[PDB]
């Protein structure tokens, strides 16, 4: 990373290979770089345990022109994370449409053997991962950019939760400030 | 409007802004064996979900030059997830399906495909009294291609676009269910097909029921834009399959 | 609930007072109250723009005895007493000066041994909510100071030891707690992702937005 | 007589001429997840009857010097079928199991069995503070067995019957479900096992629910007849199978 | 009952720190809270497989002048404080750090010559119950940590003394009691046999079933 305001963009691009994975990340909302730092994150950094479903919510921003269709994946935990599109369709998911709603909502149950999962999670609280695939491909007509961006949004639903208040380990000091 | 369309089958949906109707095969809904027309007497399994759902097969590329491109049922499913296991498993299977074509392009591209599935597509060797191997018609999920020219190749069938592999006249592939994907107006097609045979039950790898054929009876066209070659893909999702006759898997 | 993640007590500020020294103003301590001065505390208010609450006090003071040549002493127990002077009053020069008689300031008068002093403050602010920032200037000119620290004026908190001159000096330090309860909050803002440099201003250092992996796809540990 | 018994699960049946009763888990009987004792929020899948039917392991031999044998589950049924398929493609699983150990002798033999479960049988080293590899306890339908002499081979888990591997008493094993196969009176025992942990589900291949042991309390014994050893069958059917977090099927 | 057979306080952890030493760390105790380091309690929880309570936490505090040379001081009474760090909050690295502010951690203050501290902690488990014991791997792989310590993530206890530096060192030690109240006990275990080894493994030596007499038939005592 070059420019800072780039970790947000996806890159989406024409004449894809089919099948092509966009992206994949794991499901550690309090723990992992890409969640950490968000508001869900901040707020799961001042407690210890937590529980519900999130919301990721995709936005394509390319021009009105452009069309596609992604296969958007969750993974319930297993030994091994899903490495092609025919792996990941196994499991919940949506296939998301190009249109005039611009944003589409992938909704990543509570599924867990425990009532609650640790913000500093481990193996024995895991996840699972979060992949995206080419459903088609993004097809464009003359005149129009050969790559887009798609933007991700996340959020906690109704039946989320946090537990057992604590510090956070994300500020800090070696002396008084003055 | 009734462009938008949705459609759930186990855990996959399948979601679309610019849709024609669903053609629904000659008006018969999938629906599981009635004892009062079943033969094979034990027990069936019907996995429901597992089974009963969207699978995508690999992707092909619309290029100005294409000719058509054809898919047989059920052997297009052999490998996918526990469909094809249970097919594996089992001496007898049965099945309708739901086929969802995808083909999107731009308000600037002009082509025509045709969306068929033909029931009991049974065709004609390369030359004449030659016989030819399964391999030249179906192998897992792979497109087979029509060609503009006869075929000379007698390891493959007559690919000659315009008798459809059958010998009859490809404008009259409108007899079969079908629907059409005018780039100026659909991005799908969806077709559901119900179980068509003159047997109750089938064994699955030894007979095709039928082949879904995609064919541009207009030729892709554009000026000049940066995309080049126009994907389609293919999703299908098997509907209420049953199976009988339990055993040890069939190798291949 | 916002009264449940701000209603626990926290370290405001912290010092130390002598019993006995030669210089005057090492014998008792003067503090502005303030509430930027602690990270943690400073930087859960600032999460709300506007907040409003009553506020409870806790103290916690202990004494030590100073290392020296010659330590043996039999010092009996000592009193503390702590001031509050609202913005005006009089303020002590030294341990001993007239101001500490408070006909009228509160003070309160603790023994060591007990349990920690504490008490309970209204809502005081002459606004209708304590601003925890203030995009704006003192003067009409817009000019003068900048930011929340013109806002500031709830006073002083004076502590001394009563008649405590030891022998030996003895080093006494004050912690003062703040919880706040009955509490409401408004328009909420990004957790502080800086670390704080000044007591009374915004300041800061440009930190990156978060922290890096080596690719968009690294998802392992190792 | 209550002594006959027919258990029907999927395509299997089970059937005994001389038994004693059923024991149920601690007076109870398995059964589907709860939506208010739920936590992972995706849709299950439940196969039904593919997953929920008899599965008989490898057999063994009782012999007169026999001392005991333990396998683990659900490891123990990690190869069979469906079973086996949806446990590898899963994050989560849970499950109830009927148990039937089967051993026939004749009315002039003699000898007497322990069949119990035991939930969390967590086993101590061979050398205290040495840790062994979980094939030092389960392997699929391998059946491992205890030894009267105390265990020197720090690789393996301290075998030594008399304190089931557990740093207990054997002779409290019975505070577990379990039954007796006394062969003056029974052919069998059946004991069907609820779902029993501190958490709604879990990964079935990590941690081991619990473990059914076979133990010989009355030594196997006979006179001149021509039957020497005498086997013992484990038949065990999973109950209300249900599985959460699809995904890529773990290697092993 | 299981409420009063466990219902009594027992030790479960001690140890001590100094007032003032040059090693940083004699100066404070950090213990990852856990029942598996006192063997009395342990095998008492330890004859249930699942247990469900709340619990209360008494603490016992004791200080001693350290023998030396010269011993003649005056020093006032000592406060300490005890803080509980959740999993993943700050942890202190020397008595006088930033992290004993404990704007959001719990902590106690508590002055010598009082009642023991005490304070109540409900059920806060991320399972259903607690396990005492957990055949199984960390990682789905089966590899990783093996046992019930790869569940034990309940955090960990940091104490200190106030501002406690005395010119002669005194040391405090810090007991720990446990009572579990408002229980539920599942799946009952035979009692632990062989004595403890490890405080986080199951791992013993073998010992025989009981002790012996000289034949079946002895019943005297001499």
């Amino acid at each position: 990373t070059t420019d800072q305001m780039e970790m947000f963009r996806i890159p989406v691009t024409i004449n894809a290979p089919l099948q092509q994975q966009v992206f994949g990340l794991r499901l550690q909302p309090g723990l992992d770089s890409v969640f950490k730092h968000t508001l869900l994150g901040e707020i799961l950094n001042y407690y210890a345990h937590w529980s519900g479903s999130m919301k990721l919510t995709f936005v394509f921003c390319g021009s009105a022109m452009a069309t596609g269709k992604f296969l958007i994946a969750y993974s319930p935990p297993g030994a091994n994370p899903p490495k092609t599109r025919k792996d990941a369709m196994l499991g919940t998911h949506i296939i998301w449409d190009i249109g005039l709603q611009s944003s589409c909502v992938l909704c990543v149950p509570w599924i867990s053997q425990t009532h609650y999962r640790l913000v500093q999670q481990d193996e024995y609280t895991s996840a699972g991962y979060v992949t995206c695939w080419y459903q088609t491909g993004m097809i464009v007509p003359p005149g129009t950019p050969n790559s887009s961006s798609i933007m991700c949004f996340a959020s906690a639903c109704n039946d989320f939760s946090v537990r057992m208040l604590r510090d956070t380990p994300f500020i800090s000091q070696d002396n008084k400030l003055q | 409007s009734d462009r938008v369309r949705s459609i759930t089958l186990g855990n996959s949906t399948i979601t679309t802004q610019e849709c024609a109707n669903v053609v629904v095969g000659y008006g018969r809904w999938p629906t599981y064996l009635r004892d009062d027309e079943a033969t094979a007497e034990d027990q069936p399994t019907q996995p429901d979900v597992a089974t009963c759902r969207f699978y995508t097969l690999d992707s092909i590329k619309w290029e100005k030059g294409s000719v058509g491109w054809w898919w047989k049922f059920p052997e297009a499913l052999s490998d996918m997830g526990l469909f094809g296991q249970n097919m594996q498993y089992h001496y007898l299977g049965r099945a309708g399906y739901t086929i969802h074509v995808q083909c999107n392009a731009s308000k600037f591209h002009q082509g025509c495909l045709l969306v068929v599935c033909v029931p009991e597509a049974e065709m004609g060797g390369a030359v004449v009294g030659q016989a030819f191997s399964a391999t030249a018609m179906a192998n897992g999920d792979k497109a087979y291609e029509f060609t503009s020219a006869t075929q000379s190749d007698q390891t493959k069938v007559q690919t000659a676009i315009h008798n459809a592999g059958m010998g009859v006249g490809v404008g009259n592939l409108t007899i079969y269910p079908h629907q059409w994907i005018n780039l100026r107006t659909n991005n799908s097609a969806t077709i559901v097909m119900p179980y068509i045979n003159s047997v109750p039950m089938d064994n699955m790898f030894r007979h095709y029921n039928f082949t879904l054929m995609v064919i541009p009876f207009v030729k892709l066209d554009y000026a000049d834009t940066a995309s080049t070659y126009v994907p389609i893909t293919v999703t299908v999702a098997p509907m209420c399959a049953e199976y009988n006759g339990l055993r040890l898997a069939q190798a291949q | 609930t916002v009264e449940n993640f701000l209603g626990r007590s926290a370290c405001v500020y912290m010092e130390e007072y002598k019993t006995t020294d030669n210089d005057v103003n090492k014998k008792f301590v003067a503090w502005p109250i303030n509430t930027k001065q602690m990270v943690q505390m400073r930087r859960k208010l600032e999460m709300f723009t506007y907040l409003r609450f009553d506020m409870e006090v806790t103290f916690v003071i202990t004494s030590r005895q100073d290392p020296g040549t010659t330590l043996a002493q039999d010092m009996p127990v000592l009193t503390h007493q702590i001031m509050y002077v609202p913005p005006g009053g009089p303020i002590p020069a030294k341990v001993d000066d007239y101001a500490w008689q408070t006909s009228t300031n509160p003070s309160i008068f603790w023994t060591e041994g007990n349990a920690p002093a504490r008490m309970s403050i209204p809502f005081i602010s002459i606004g209708n909510a304590y601003s925890n920032f203030y995009d704006g200037w003192s003067n009409f000119d817009q000019r003068g100071s900048y930011g929340y620290n013109t806002l500031n004026n709830l006073g002083h908190i004076y502590v001394r030891h009563v008649s405590g001159s030891s022998p030996h000096p003895i080093t006494s330090t004050i912690r003062v707690y703040f919880k706040p309860k009955h509490t409401r909050a408004w328009v909420p803002r990004p957790p502080r992702l800086c670390q704080y440099k000044k007591a009374f201003s915004v300041d800061f250092t440009p930190t990156p937005i978060t922290d890096t992996r080596k690719d968009i796809n690294t998802v392992t540990t190792v």
